[PDB]
């Protein structure tokens, strides 16, 4: 249940001593290393052609956040504040009131994406699949406050990415 | 006229040269170092864009702040930024360099490196993937591509 | 003459490259930046002196490809092997008296 | 039930040991080749 | 007409130095299982141009220098010596055909350490000076075996004339009578140009290459292109010295094609050595010189003195 790395006493007969002296004087392991580097010279490189090729992702991927809707246009978030209760960065800020038809909806739904640790606890805490974390990772900004998302940005991300978000949830909801 | 055309083509030449030969200095402070090292790994391979891996910090173009900036390494960050030759850019990688991140309310963390240095590109994630950082590097290249240094020089 | 022309041309191209590389990046007006004995080692000096003395021994060895053409070949071969042997004896005394240590 | 499982016979054998396959000539042979190249050059 | 010949030497030297950076980044890319540059030009062919234009409009870094005069003269001397090492190279005809081209190149390469020494003086940091003195001690250490290997090989040539060294190798490559000299030559020229695994300035084992150190240094492109001129030149010199090609005096282009292909293979061998090994520690390459290469070099020097005498193969002076 254990093995000894580097507990080999070398053979001291003239054959092995001449082997090690030929290794010293004729640089045999150095030519071995040159041969291994030369072997990688003639391989096809592992380089993908970004942006025209994309790295492989799964339907579980945790990228940009989005607020979703039912298949009626009604937004799924019913202001229950589980996602900011579980948010380990406290990146989520929610206010709420009954809207004009008496429905429990949010007035504020902020996610500071620069506090956010992208761990998907909000999408697993959400009882109505409202907040999800979409597949978008190509959303670098040029200013810090463009990453301080309010509810309108998250609803636009939901409307923007729903055709993909719904298919990824369709692929992964039986594991959840 | 003619001079506007000449300074426009010279802007195009120098912007092409500066964006297509970006040399990054990386503050590999924390976990985002691992993902920049994947952005230099053979799949994504920053070096095929002209973006050499392990450039000298003395002659670097962009400072990639990849990790959590603490209060104890904020003056070293600013010192390395002050030793950079212009034109210098700063890519803030990841949530702790952007805005404090998971350690935003800590006693010992600078809430985003933009309290210390001017930031050009904010790359979001914890960590952002190596593909997302390469997206931010290409957005920095596009930002350099639309610079107008000689056109604004000519119009002043 | 052609050698002097070539040396002047190489010196001129080098000075032109240096003058361009110092004055061409001064075209763009930059933001004027306003923010803000060495220890001796005996081994560093000893490797330089060992270089100098073996380089003088090499200066003795450099006329050998002309010295093989002589008619006094036995004397020439004796003194050639003797200079290379004295270089080797200088190296052996540098070895055994701890002279090649920590810059071995 | 449909779960991520190994197949019926299990997976195949996975190598995990060092394979540095001992290529090259012998120590006598490499010095012989070098001395032969020297003697051909000298001749 | 002669100035045309000087310029058609020295301008393609600079163009070859430009595209050696591309060849380095590509060949080191594919050996590292990735690609080199392929975006900036078609197959990366605009990468040296873009990189040179970037380096020539970049600000002088932060600091000031201890001595203005040596801060100016070190890149001037580095580029001047890097360009004058090419003028006696017989390819098949040297630009300056001199009787002592070998000794000229040995002397002008011995003069090249003053650029390193004066750039160490011209920096303000007392640690960059220590790094420069380590580099100077390395280069002057391997110049010893350069001189003695070069002498031992020229004992089969008959003279210091570089053009005679084509005539010497008309029957066989000179690597066949002198392959231990050839391999210690190749590794010693590798250790001359501060090239990996001997690059201690550009790597670790260094007291000053340590991230947010001082030391105003020169414009990097000039020392860099002097260094790559030296790399291509020492590989062409090794090609002339040990792997000399067939020369038809009515068709010089055959020799030029042949030595060019061999020099490209030998420069790619430099690229392939730097992408294969870790670095020496400083005392380990001092060990490799003083305790390993120099005893074999003195022994083979005695051998190559006494060997044309015992074989009756003393080469002619003319
Ligand atoms: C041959 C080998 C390769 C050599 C290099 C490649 C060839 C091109 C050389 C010229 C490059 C372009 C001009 C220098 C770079 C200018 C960049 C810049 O920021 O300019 C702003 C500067 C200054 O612009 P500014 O007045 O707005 O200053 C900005 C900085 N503040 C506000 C803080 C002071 O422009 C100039 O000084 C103009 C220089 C001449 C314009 C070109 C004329 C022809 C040149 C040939
Ligand atoms: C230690 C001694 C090393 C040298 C041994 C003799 C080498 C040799 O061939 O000498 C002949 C050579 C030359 O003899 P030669 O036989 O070639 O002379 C023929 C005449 N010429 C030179 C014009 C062609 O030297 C001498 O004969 C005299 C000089 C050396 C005398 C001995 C010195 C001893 C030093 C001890 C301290
Ligand atoms: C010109 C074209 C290219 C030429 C060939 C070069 C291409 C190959 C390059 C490979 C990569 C090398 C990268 C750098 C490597 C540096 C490290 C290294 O190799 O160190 C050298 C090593 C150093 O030794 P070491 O460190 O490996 O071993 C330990 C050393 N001690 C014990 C001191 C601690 O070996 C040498 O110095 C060998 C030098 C050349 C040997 C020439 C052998 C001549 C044999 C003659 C016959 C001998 C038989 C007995 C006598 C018979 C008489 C009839
Ligand atoms: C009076 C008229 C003249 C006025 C003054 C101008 C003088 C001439 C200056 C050069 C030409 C000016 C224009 C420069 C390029 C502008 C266009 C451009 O940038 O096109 C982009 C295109 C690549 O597209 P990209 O945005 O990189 O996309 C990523 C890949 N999908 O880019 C490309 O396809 C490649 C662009 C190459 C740029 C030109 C080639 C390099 C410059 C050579 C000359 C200068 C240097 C000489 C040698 C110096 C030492 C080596
Ligand atoms: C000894 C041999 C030495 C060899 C040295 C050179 C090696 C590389 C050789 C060149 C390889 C191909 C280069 C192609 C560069 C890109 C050309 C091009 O079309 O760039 C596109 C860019 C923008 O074009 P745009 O009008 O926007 O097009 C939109 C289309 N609807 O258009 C532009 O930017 C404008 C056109 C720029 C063209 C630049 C071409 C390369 C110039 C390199 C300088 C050296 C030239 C050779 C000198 C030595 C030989 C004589
Ligand atoms: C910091 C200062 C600036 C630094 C940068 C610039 C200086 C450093 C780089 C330049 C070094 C110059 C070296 C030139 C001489 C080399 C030796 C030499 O002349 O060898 C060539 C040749 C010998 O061969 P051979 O065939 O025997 O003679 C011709 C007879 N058939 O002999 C000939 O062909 C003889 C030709 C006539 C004599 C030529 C004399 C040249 C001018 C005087 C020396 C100039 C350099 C002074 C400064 C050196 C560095 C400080
Ligand atoms: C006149 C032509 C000038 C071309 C300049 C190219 C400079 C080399 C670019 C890449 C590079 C390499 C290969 C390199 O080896 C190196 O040293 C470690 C760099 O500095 C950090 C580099 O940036
Ligand atoms: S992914 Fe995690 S850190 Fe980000 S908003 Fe959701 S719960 Fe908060
Ligand atoms: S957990 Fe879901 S429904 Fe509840 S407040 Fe958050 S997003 Fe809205
Ligand atoms: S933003 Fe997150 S993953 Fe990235 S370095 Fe910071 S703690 Fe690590």
């Amino acid at each position: 249940t254990y093995k000894y790395v580097n507990l080999r006493e070398p053979s001291m007969d003239m054959k092995s001593v001449t082997d090690r002296a030929a290794q010293t004087l004729l640089w045999t392991e150095l030519i071995r290393g040159l041969g291994m580097t030369l072997s990688y010279l003639f391989r096809e490189p592992a380089t993908i052609n970004y942006p025209f090729e994309k790295g492989p992702l799964s339907p579980r991927f945790r990228g940009e956040h989005a607020l979703r809707r039912y298949p009626s246009g009604e937004e799924r978030c019913i202001a229950c504040k589980l996602c900011e209760a579980v948010c380990p960065a406290q990146a989520i800020t929610i206010e709420a009131e009954p809207r004009a038809d008496g429905s429990r909806r949010t007035t504020r739904y902020d996610i500071d994406m620069t506090k956010c640790i992208y761990c998907g606890f909000c999408q697993e805490a959400c009882p109505v699949d409202a907040i999800v974390e979409g597949p978008n990772f190509e959303f670098s900004t040029e200013t810090h406050e463009e990453l301080l998302y309010n509810k309108e940005k998250l609803l636009n991300n939901g409307d923007k990415w729903e055709a993909e978000i719904a298919a990824n949830i369709q692929a992964d909801y039986l594991y959840r | 006229s003619r001079g506007e055309y000449v300074v426009a083509k010279l802007d195009d030449l120098i912007n092409w040269a500066r964006r297509s030969s970006l040399w990054p200095m990386t503050f590999g402070l924390a976990c985002c170092a691992v993902e920049m090292m994947h952005m230099a790994a053979p799949r994504y391979d920053m070096d095929r864009f002209g973006v050499v891996f392990r450039a000298s910090p003395r002659q670097s173009d962009v400072m990639i702040v990849a990790g959590t900036l603490t209060n104890k390494m904020a003056p070293a960050l600013r010192k390395v930024y002050d030793q950079m030759p212009e034109p210098r850019y700063v890519v803030s990688m990841g949530s702790c360099a952007n805005g404090g991140g998971y350690y935003h309310y800590s006693y010992s963390v600078v809430r985003g490196c933009d309290r210390i240095v001017p930031v050009d590109i904010y790359v979001p994630g914890c960590p952002p993937t190596a593909e997302a950082l390469l997206y931010g590097i290409l957005q920095l290249q596009k930002k350099i591509k639309r610079e107008k240094r000689l056109r604004i020089w000519y119009r002043r | 003459m052609n050698l002097m022309i070539t040396l002047l041309t190489n010196f001129t191209l080098a000075t032109l490259l240096v003058t361009i590389a110092f004055w061409l990046p001064q075209l763009n007006v930059y933001s004027e930046k306003t923010s803000p004995r060495l220890p001796f080692s005996m081994k560093f000096f000893l490797v330089a002196i060992t270089f100098l003395l073996f380089d003088l021994e090499i200066a003795l060895l450099l006329p050998l490809p002309w010295a093989s053409q002589t008619t006094n070949l036995n004397t020439m071969l004796t003194m050639a092997l003797l200079l290379i042997f004295l270089l080797a004896v200088s190296l052996a005394y540098e070895w055994t008296q701890k002279g090649l240590e920590w810059t071995e | 039930v449909k779960q991520d499982m190994p197949p019926v016979g299990g997976y195949g054998p996975i190598d995990y040991k060092r394979n540095l396959p001992r290529r090259g000539l012998s120590g006598y042979s490499m010095f012989a080749v070098g001395i032969g190249a020297l003697l051909f050059g000298y001749w | 007409m002669f100035m045309i010949n000087v310029l058609t030497l020295i301008i393609p030297i600079l163009l070859a130095v430009a595209f050696l950076t591309l060849v380095e980044r590509k060949v080191l890319g594919y050996m590292q299982f990735r690609k080199g540059p392929n975006v900036v030009g078609p197959y990366g062919l605009l990468q040296p141009i873009a990189d040179a234009i970037k380096l020539f409009i970049k600000e002088p870094l932060r600091p000031a220098t201890s001595s203005i005069s040596m801060f100016i003269l070190a890149p001037i001397l580095a580029l001047t010596l890097a360009l004058t090492m090419w003028i006696p190279l017989p390819m098949p005809y040297p630009l300056i055909n001199m009787n002592l081209g070998v000794l000229f190149m040995l002397a002008m390469s011995s003069l090249a350490v003053y650029s390193i020494l004066w750039s160490g003086w011209a920096s303000n940091s007392k640690y960059a000076l220590i790094g420069a003195l380590r580099a100077v001690a390395q280069t002057i250490s391997y110049e010893v075996t350069l001189a003695i290997i070069l002498l031992s090989v020229l004992l089969m040539n008959g003279s210091f004339t570089l053009s005679t060294l084509i005539i010497t190798q008309e029957q066989v490559w000179l690597i066949f009578p002198a392959w231990p000299l050839a391999m210690m030559w190749f590794i010693s020229t590798l250790a001359e140009t501060n090239r990996a695994p001997f690059d201690l300035t550009e790597g670790e084992s260094e007291l000053v290459s340590g991230f947010n150190v001082e030391y105003a240094a020169g414009p990097f492109a000039l020392f860099f292109m002097a260094e790559y001129a030296n790399i291509i030149m020492m590989n062409i010199f090794t090609t002339t010295l040990f792997l000399g090609a067939f020369h038809n005096p009515y068709m010089p282009e055959l020799y030029t094609i042949n030595f060019t292909i061999k020099s490209l293979l030998l420069s790619i061998t430099f690229l392939w050595i730097r992408a294969s090994y870790p670095r020496f520690r400083y005392d380990q390459l001092m060990h490799l010189l003083w305790k390993n290469f120099l005893p074999l070099t003195l022994a083979l020097c005695m051998w190559h003195v006494s060997l044309p005498i015992l074989l009756s193969s003393i080469p002619p002076q003319t």
